[PDB]
């Protein structure tokens, strides 16, 4: 009911509306087909405020799709620092593994958010996690040819 | 000229024959149509591509033919929409007036030569190049009773047996077919394909290979051995023409020599090429013909021959096929012809009775009754003449064009039956006095109409092509009743009337008609009376005027506008949509519920509700779905409840309850073609490569402001789709590579088992159609069957989709728009209650001017026709009343007295005015052009009491208020006849034009004969 | 692209050449086949003759000519144009700051402002003075040797890998009954 | 280089660019300019 | 080329005679379809 | 009137339990009894 | 030949009519057409 | 419509002889021009 309006409203990055329906009791664990809760959403359109006032009203931070992405990948692989450090903080899964071995590092380092990436190795990423085809995000930087993301890791 | 037809009678009556000759040949010949050519010529580009999302659409297709679209000819904009249903629509709006044959042959010509650049896939189902148009004639509906056909099953037959008939019928012009004829789909299975280690590749090369006309030669072919007895045609493979002979297509032979054949690894059978749209018809399986009307065709003769083709069928139809009617323009054409041959017919008895009741002899009364229809006649011809088509705008023209006709010939014979009593002169003497004194004013009247109604016909766009259906017939109707009024209508009263006695008035007579006339006389004595008290006291009268303009002004603008209304058609649609990733089969069940409460709450006024699942108004996603609710006849659903505006807003409330789905009814517009609902049609652009997530946030910052002025915008959507989650799948090319696994292999395996892949045709019982080869449903459904197809590597070995592949979940958008070749985002709104269009925009360019670096604007559609179209308006009004003082002038030998007749305008307009705001009226085309005719006719009063009033006071030498009391007093009888004819009489459209009259004539009339003394006196006075 | 004159004219010029039949009010014909790889073929008409028509007949017998043309020139496109041989005006575009080259200038015009002043009516022709941004692949003979690979090997790659995928739908229709889900499935796409 | 349509009108088509390129302007990149170095329409304009 | 009158006229003569729908001023349309492979559909117009 | 037509039926099966493609015997057969237009040639500087 | 022969009928009474409405018009009179046109038979029978 | 004096040529290879003949027919052509400056002034070739 308010949890199909959330899910536009976290989406759309309507801050008011989400805090609105933060005091009705809309659900935070309102999903879409494909399992991303409002956290998912607005850490994958960059709603950095959303993503604070959906974690303080008891929103799952390690909470993944029917593929097992959580919020920090999409945070990791779309370049939003603010709310991937936002995420670690309330305590996300840093070594977390979609159903193809992928992490938030993989992901970040396959962009090349290298401020990011330092976030995610101070919270305690594991460089040596390996994907599906046994590649690290050193093995992406080598292959993207990220000179500056090479050296970190 | 009056003179020369009185001594010539003869003359005068074979111009009326020729006139009658020439409008009864064109009565038969003239076209016939509810709405003329009103919209902008416009070609839309239409394309499929199998299996292609929105962005695979835009990227190798839509950007690609919107390049090549240059050297093109009075373009006015390009539009163009890339949805996740593999279309795309390319729609090039032209200049209004274009040759819509050129502009859709240099559009086609620039898209074959970009033919090349398009995709194999995209090249092979064909781009489409059709002038755009939803202007249909009917649609005929073919639907299955007994349930032995599935929409498939009707689709193939309407296609093969009735479709060509119907484009054969005369009159037809375009026939859509509302679904696809059959296709070979081949249902692949992973699990067998596997087992015998196959592809879909496989499966395409066999179908190539195996299905094909093969070229061998000739027996004996030249150059010949010299004593060859035979040269036969060889003849080697032929395309398949069965399921059975695509089943035993060989793919593989094993080592023990058993044979895989295409039915083994795949289930094959006759299916559609499309399973995206399901069409039905009160729940029943159903198809369609979309029927559009030809160029220079009779819509009511083309009906009745689509129904007596469609008859001629009947013994042929399978069993349980029916043939419905759930829309349908003919009806309308019926009504519009009838109510103008009601209304002429009406207004002829009417004449008829007016005629006898004041003048009190039967030769009189037939002389309007031979010289209205021979007007009316000479205007059929004349619309013939300038090529233009019987149509509602046309027949409502002449509806409020008769007043003018019937006007004509009460005021000539009045004239003459006057001039008689009066001056005792024989007929033929009378007539030639009689006309003497009007036929100067006749021909000034004629000038200063022509000056009111021509120049609307100089508008611009759709506006002014409507606005010129009315014009040309009212000005051609006005012209020849002017031309029949000096020629025709002089000659009979000469010949026809008797004499009348000097000083006989029918006070000597008995019984109704002796007491009428003393009673008339009296009224007549009493009117001079009164007007000789309102010119002692003119000022007075000057504040009253006064109040008059400025309640007109008020109420003229406090009344709704608007250009056509929204009225019952008899159809209405009823929008379901459900959020993003619901299937068909959730879409269907809603539809149902829709159906079903249409059918049960609704059975009283519903005839049909045809539910289209996976459809708007072009092909859209399975989460989308619309309802064509065809209505009864007016005759069975009486009252103001049972019309769609209520049945709208009740259907509408009752769908609130529906969850997971918006479901909201919504009335047609008048003419669809331009989506005319008053408000705009605004185009957002992205003009610095800011991509679609920057537009998205630009479009959502602008909706935001429009939200915090509901005292300005009203109703502020983007006519778009939000971005829906979607299947990223990642090809790892070194896995690839390393396994032994080509990409083209493993790109064809996905694209083909789950997009569908049309390999090439086949022959259907003499029908060449599409082979399909796609994944059966069960193995192409969620993301855990991808590794359940395997690709061969080099070394022979079958990898599973698991193996090389990596997915995740994004957001894409379902329907990619540009404008100009440029990414955009169509935002549709309106002003709020008392505010105009024009204002509203003005708003949405300043809010618009707000939004980030890089992003702009643009006007389309009805905003771009009304922002040209408006501009034009002043300039028009300034011609309009610069010639109709001019004309006047002329006329009267001054330029002072013009003013007298010129002030009579708000007189008219204000009875219009007070009757459509206390009636709740808008101010549609069909009202606007009701004043023009009220103003008309009021002028035409007042240009003749000024005219008698002058020629007294310059020939007779007589005073002001002697001249003025004397001619009103003459002109009070035909003024009362003319008025006296509405009043005793002479539906939406008939409403506005009714009520754009009626209101108007009750107080204009009263007004006029009062008031026009006054102007003239205080005119002449002033000057 | 690539061609000298003689090819152009064998391959191209002479095949269209002959398919040009029919043509009302034709005054004449001339072709320029020249070693840019161009061909330019003017056929002037009579005056009073409708331009609209003329192109028209002309594209109607050049279309039976395309298939016969190489893919290379039917890819670059072919265009029939109805305009004056002179230049009605000169469009110049400059960068005053000096923060855009001559290549990002002409690449700027190609892409932002050439194709609307094409679509507005009465231009017949418009010629770029520059050129349009394209991914160039600036091949190294001793580098693709080295690897044991070929021009071949380069274009086979990028057209395998720089491809843009109609790669259907989850929950796509026929579906099987009680799918919830319908997505659209993305593979590869065009590389930016 | 713009060259004119056969049939069409040298001024009209010049003040339907001019209007086209007043629309693009607004969203050029900074330092990016239009310059009219060759027009043949202006002496039409004058001379008439 | 290499098609009998039949093969042509169900794949080539009927796909573009059932498009020949809405021409104006069309009195009739014959075609020929031969085992050449040739196909030619006349449409003869209105006079004038 | 109706002329006699030499159908010649290729099995599909034979042909690869021999190892020979339909599309050798579809172009042999093609080439060899109908003629065969491979590409173009310059005879005294024209396109034949 | 088949519409050339269907309308010639209406050709001839069009024809007919235009000419006496001509007389009426020209002579003020319905008899002097009346007895001008009575004469046409006179002359169809020599031609025929 | 051109210049005053000026007059545009063309010469055309009739027999199929070739470029390298169409030039020594040419190149002698512009030579007995130039032998003629009493009646043909600048007679030269447009192309490369
Ligand atoms: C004013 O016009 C109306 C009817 C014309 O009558 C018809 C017969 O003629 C149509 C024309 C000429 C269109 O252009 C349409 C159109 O663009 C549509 C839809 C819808 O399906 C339509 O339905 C039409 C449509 C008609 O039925 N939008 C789409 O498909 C898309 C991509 C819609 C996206 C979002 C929503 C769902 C949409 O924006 C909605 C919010 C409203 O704006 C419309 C439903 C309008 O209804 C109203 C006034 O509430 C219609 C345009
Ligand atoms: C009489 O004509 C003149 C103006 C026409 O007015 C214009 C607007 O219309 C033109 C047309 C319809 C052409 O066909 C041209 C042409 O073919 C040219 C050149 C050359 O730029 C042109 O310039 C035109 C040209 C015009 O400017 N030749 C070439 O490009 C090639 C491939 C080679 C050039 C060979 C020599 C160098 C050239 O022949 C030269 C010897 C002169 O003969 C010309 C430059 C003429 O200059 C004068 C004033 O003597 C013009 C043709
Ligand atoms: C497609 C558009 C159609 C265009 C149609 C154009 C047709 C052209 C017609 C040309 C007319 C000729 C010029 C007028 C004639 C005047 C001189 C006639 C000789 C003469 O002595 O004058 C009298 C005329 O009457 C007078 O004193 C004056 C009266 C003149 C009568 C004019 C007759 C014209 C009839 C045309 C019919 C078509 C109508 C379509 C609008 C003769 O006659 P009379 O007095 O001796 O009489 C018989 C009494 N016993
Ligand atoms: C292709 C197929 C198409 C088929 C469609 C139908 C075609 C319609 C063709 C129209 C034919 C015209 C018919 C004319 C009617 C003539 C009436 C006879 C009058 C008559 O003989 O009496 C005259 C006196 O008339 C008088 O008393 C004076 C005249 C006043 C009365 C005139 C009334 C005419 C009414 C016409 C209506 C026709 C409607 C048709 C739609 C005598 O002669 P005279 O004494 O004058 O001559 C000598 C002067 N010394
Ligand atoms: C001063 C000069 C007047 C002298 C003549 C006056 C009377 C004429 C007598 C004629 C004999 C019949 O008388 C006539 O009957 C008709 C009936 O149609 C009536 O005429 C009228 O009378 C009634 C009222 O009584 C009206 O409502 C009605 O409009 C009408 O019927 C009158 O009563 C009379 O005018
Ligand atoms: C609400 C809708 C708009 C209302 C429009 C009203 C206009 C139509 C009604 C006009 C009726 C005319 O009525 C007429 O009025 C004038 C005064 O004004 C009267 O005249 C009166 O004033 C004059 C001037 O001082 C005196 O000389 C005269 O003796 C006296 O009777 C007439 O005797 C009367 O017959
Ligand atoms: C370009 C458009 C310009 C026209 C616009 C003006 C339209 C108004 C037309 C005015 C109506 C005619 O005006 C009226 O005509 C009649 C004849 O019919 C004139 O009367 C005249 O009759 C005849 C015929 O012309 C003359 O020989 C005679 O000398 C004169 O008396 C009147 O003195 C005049 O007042
Ligand atoms: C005065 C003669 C008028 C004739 C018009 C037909």
């Amino acid at each position: 009911d308010l949890g199909k309006k959330l899910l536009e409203a976290a989406r759309a990055g309507r801050d008011d509306e989400v805090r609105i329906l933060m005091a009705n009791g809309a659900d935070v664990n309102a999903a879409d087909v494909v399992g991303w809760t409002p956290l998912h959403l607005a850490a994958y359109w960059g709603h950095l405020e959303i993503v604070e006032v959906l974690l303080k009203n008891g929103a799952d931070v390690n909470a993944y799709d029917t593929l097992g992405s959580t919020p920090l990948h999409l945070a990791a692989h779309f370049g939003h620092l603010e709310i991937v450090e936002v995420l670690l903080k309330n305590g996300a899964d840093v070594n977390a593994k979609d159903d193809n071995g992928i992490t938030p590092l993989h992901l970040a380092a396959n962009r090349g958010h290298l401020e990011i990436v330092e976030v995610l190795l101070k919270y305690g990423a594991d460089v040596n996690a390996q994907d599906k085809f046994g590649k690290t995000a050193f093995d992406i930087s080598i292959n993207n040819g990220n000179e500056d993301l090479a050296e970190i890791l | 000229m009056p003179n020369f037809f009185i001594d010539r009678p003869i003359f005068a009556w074979v111009i009326a024959i020729i006139i009658m000759l020439a409008g009864g040949l064109a009565i038969l010949k003239l076209p016939v149509a509810q709405y003329p050519t009103i919209a902008p010529p416009a070609v839309t580009i239409s394309a499929s591509y199998p299996g292609a999302d929105a962005k695979t659409v835009q990227d190798t297709v839509t950007q690609v033919i919107e390049q090549n679209m240059n050297g093109i000819d009075n373009l006015m904009y390009m539009s163009s929409n890339s949805d996740s249903t593999g279309t795309v629509q390319i729609t090039l709006t032209f200049e209004s007036g274009t040759d819509a044959d050129i502009a859709q042959v240099q559009v086609q010509n620039k898209l074959q030569l970009a033919m090349p650049l398009l995709p194999q896939e995209v090249q092979q189902q064909g781009v489409s190049v059709e002038k755009s148009s939803s202007s249909f004639l009917m649609v005929v509906g073919v639907i299955n009773t007994d349930g032995t056909m599935t929409q498939e099953d009707i689709s193939d037959y309407v296609a093969a047996n009735m479709k060509d008939a119907i484009s054969r019928t005369s009159g037809v012009g375009d026939v859509q077919l509302f679904g696809s004829q059959y296709a070979m789909r081949i249902w692949m299975n992973p699990n067998e394909l596997n087992k015998f280690q196959l592809t879909p590749v496989d499966v395409i090369t066999a179908i190539k290979a195996q299905n094909a006309q093969v070229a061998a030669g000739q027996l004996g072919g030249t150059p010949p051995v010299k004593g060859q007895q035979l040269n036969a045609s060889i003849i080697a493979q032929t395309r398949l023409t069965s399921t059975e002979e695509f089943g035993k297509i060989l793919l593989k032979v094993n080592q023990d020599g058993s044979r895989v054949l295409l039915r083994d690894v795949a289930k094959i059978e006759l299916g559609g090429e499309n399973y995206d749209i399901i069409a039905e018809f009160n729940g029943q399986p159903a198809s369609g013909l979309g029927i559009k009307l030809a160029t220079g065709a009779n819509a009511l003769d083309t009906a009745a021959a689509i129904r007596a083709e469609l008859a001629k069928m009947e013994p042929f139809f399978p069993s349980g096929l029916k043939i419905v009617y759930p829309y349908d323009t003919t009806p309308f054409v019926k009504i519009s012809i009838h109510e103008v041959v009601k209304t002429l017919v009406e207004a002829i008895i009417l004449v008829f009775l007016v005629m006898y009741l004041f003048l009190q002899n039967f030769r009189a009364t037939l002389i309007p009754t031979i010289a209205v229809p021979v007007v009316l006649l000479g205007t059929f011809a004349v619309l013939a003449a300038f090529g233009f088509s019987i149509n509602t705008l046309t027949m409502f023209g002449m509806v409020l064009a008769i007043g003018l006709l019937v006007d004509d010939a009460i005021v000539v014979v009045e004239n003459v039956e006057r001039v008689m009593a009066e001056e005792g002169l024989p007929p033929k003497e009378a007539t030639r006095k009689s006309m003497g004194q009007i036929q100067g004013a006749l021909v000034g009247i004629a000038m200063v109409l022509s000056a009111v109604f021509v120049p609307m016909a100089f508008f611009g766009g759709s506006t002014g092509a409507i606005y010129r259906q009315f014009s040309i017939t009212i000005v051609s109707a006005m012209a020849l009743s002017v031309l029949v009024a000096l020629i025709l209508t002089p000659a009979l009263c000469a010949t026809m009337l008797k004499p009348i006695a000097k000083g006989d008035h029918g006070e000597g007579k008995k019984g109704f008609f002796g007491w009428f006339n003393r009673m008339f006389e009296k009224s007549t004595h009493h009117y001079t009376d009164s007007v000789g008290g309102i010119l002692r006291s003119t000022g007075r009268y000057l504040v009253l005027y006064l109040i008059i303009v400025v309640g007109m002004a008020y109420l003229f603008v406090r009344l709704p506008s608007s250009f056509l209304p929204d009225e019952d058609q008899g159809v209405f649609m009823t929008m379901v949509q459900l959020p993003a990733g619901a299937t068909q089969e959730r879409t269907q069940k809603v539809l149902n519920e829709v159906t079903h409460y249409y059918l049960t709450k609704e059975k009283n006024n519903v005839e049909s509700v045809f539910a289209v699942n996976g459809f708007g108004f072009a092909p859209r996603g399975q989460n989308t779905g619309i309802a064509f609710v065809s209505l009864k006849d007016w005759a069975d659903r009486p009252g103001e409840e049972n019309k769609v505006e209520a049945i709208t807003m009740r259907a509408t409330r009752a769908f609130s309850q529906i969850k997971d789905a918006m479901v909201f009814a919504f009335n047609l517009p008048a003419i669809v073609e331009l989506g005319t609902a008053t408000g705009f049609d605004f185009e957002l652009i992205d003009q610095a490569g800011l991509g679609h997530e920057k537009l998205t946030q630009a479009r959502n910052q602008l909706l935001a402001e429009a939200a915090k002025h509901p005292d300005m915008l009203t109703s502020v959507r983007p006519n778009g789709l939000e971005d829906t989650p979607q299947f990223k799948i990642d090809i790892d090319q070194e896995k690839a590579q390393a396994l032994g696994v080509s990409i083209n292999d493993i790109n064809t395996t996905l694209g083909a088992a789950w997009g569908g892949s049309y390999v090439n045709d086949f022959i259907d019982r003499g029908r060449v159609k599409k082979v399909y080869v796609m994944s059966e449903a069960k193995y192409r459904m969620l993301p855990d069957d991808i590794g359940d197809w395997y690709v061969r590597a080099a070394d022979g070995q079958m990898v599973p989709f698991s193996a090389f592949s990596s997915s995740r979940w994004e957001y894409g958008s379902p329907r990619l728009e540009r404008y100009n070749g440029l990414p955009s985002m169509e935002i549709l709104g309106q002003a709020a209650p008392g505010k105009s269009t024009g204002e509203a925009m003005e708003l949405m360019e300043q809010l618009a001017s707000k939004l980030p670096t890089g992003v702009g604007y643009d006007w389309t559609g009805m905003s771009y026709q009304e922002r040209l179209s408006g501009n034009q308006a002043p300039s028009l009004y300034a011609i309009s009343l610069i010639v109709v003082f001019l004309c006047l002038a002329a006329l009267y030998e001054s330029w002072s007295i013009p003013f007298s007749v010129m002030l009579v305008v708000p007189l008219g307009v204000i009875g219009a005015l007070l009757a459509a705001t206390f009636r709740g009226l808008t101010n549609d085309v069909y009202f606007q052009v009701g004043l023009l005719t009220t103003i008309g006719l009021s002028a035409k009063n007042a240009i003749l009491i000024v005219e008698f009033a002058k020629d007294l006071m310059d020939k007779e030498g007589k005073g002001l208020i002697e001249a003025t009391l004397d001619a009103v007093r003459m002109r009070l009888r035909p003024i009362l006849m003319t008025s006296l004819a509405f009043i005793l009489g002479v539906s939406g459209a008939q409403n506005a034009v009714g009520t754009g009259v009626m209101g108007g004539m009750v107080t204009a009339t009263v007004l006029a004969i009062f008031f026009v003394p006054v102007f003239f006196v205080v005119v002449r006075r002033r000057f």
